């Protein structure tokens, strides 16, 4: 996260870390949506251009963390994966369209003051909150510049008007993506960066006080460059796929 | 899990559940065009 | 840079 601050303890209890076993390294961010399911970006698991194709057995999910490199004994939980489901139409060849994946944990995790699931939006919440100018929050242990943080970082970014998003790149934007960030002319900065992929973009409903995950960190061209924005997967538009694998393969 | 969803989702043990606000959530709420 | 995690989680 660039130009963000350290998070507070228990500020994002749904934040997850996808950790590789060998080498033992942070791979991506992810989020907890129930006691047995994690949501992340499909490119974190499959990206053939760079020969990336991970299997259950190669990953570990660390939940309840704050510190990036320490094993937070008695606070975090490490789970193994039972199954990984990538969106059948994830487009890694052209623009990472439908960059979403679900991971089923081997065993359910128990919630605590540091482990709690985020809500997935419903048509109405998406409708009222995904408006240009409204700010959302992104969290992650990714790069600070285009070193790394010791603690989870957070930054609040405004959603941008879709034309502005399309006119900032040469990549074809789809309705399954939205972009966020400040305009060169807004004197504020911030963006996600390498290592933040897969993590959550959330908003707090002023109607019922709950936090909803509206997006997943997907891509950007550089980090916090002026005139560019970060792109996020539109969770609500892919929710029927989510519903389907969950009630087709578990809960 | 699904819509509205999980049940107790989105209510943080250390904040909403105790009626405590984190330091920048107001920035979010203030951008959703005010609350009156 | 990461700290070692308990062997039981690799196995
Ligand atoms: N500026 C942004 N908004 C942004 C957001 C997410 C990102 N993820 C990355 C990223 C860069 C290199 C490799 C991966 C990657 C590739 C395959 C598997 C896992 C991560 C990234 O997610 C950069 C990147 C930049
Ligand atoms: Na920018």
């Amino acid at each position: 996260i660039v130009e963000g601050s350290d998070a507070e303890i228990g500020m994002s209890p749904w934040q997850v870390m996808l950790f590789r076993k060998s080498p033992q390294e942070l791979l991506c961010g992810a989020s907890l949506i129930s006691d047995r399911w994690v949501l992340t970006a499909a490119h974190c698991l499959l990206y053939p251009p760079w020969d990336k194709n991970f299997t259950e057995n190669d990953l570990l999910v660390r939940i309840g963390k704050h510190s990036r490199t320490r094993y937070e004994r008695n606070i975090e939980k490490i789970s193994m994966l039972e199954k990984i489901y990538i969106h059948p139409r994830y487009n890694w060849r052209e623009n990472l369209d439908r960059d979403i994946a679900l991971m089923k944990l081997k065993k359910p995790v128990a919630f605590s003051d540091y482990i709690h699931p985020v809500c997935l939006p419903d048509r109405e919440t998406a409708a009222s909150l995904l408006q240009a100018g409204y700010k959302g929050r992104v969290t992650g242990w990714g790069n600070l510049k285009e070193g790394q943080p010791s603690v989870l970082q957070v930054v609040n970014l405004p959603i941008v008007e879709r034309p502005v998003c399309k006119d900032s790149t040469r990549i074809r934007i789809t309705d399954n993506m939205f972009c966020a960030g400040y305009k060169p002319d807004e004197g504020k900065r911030g963006d996600a960066c390498e290592g933040d992929s897969g993590g959550p973009f959330v908003m707090k409903s002023p109607f019922n006080n709950r936090w909803y995950q509206m997006g997943i960190v997907s891509w950007g061209e550089g980090c916090d460059r002026d005139g560019k924005y970060g792109f996020y997967t539109h969770v609500f538009r892919l929710k029927k796929w989510i519903q389907k694998v969950i009630d087709q393969f578990g809960e | 899990t699904f819509g509205s969803g999980e049940a107790d989702c989105g209510l943080r043990p250390l904040f909403e559940k105790k009626s405590l606000e984190d330091k920048t959530e107001r920035e979010l709420l203030e951008s959703y065009i005010d609350g009156r | 840079d990461f700290e070692e995690i308990p062997e039981e989680y690799l196995q």
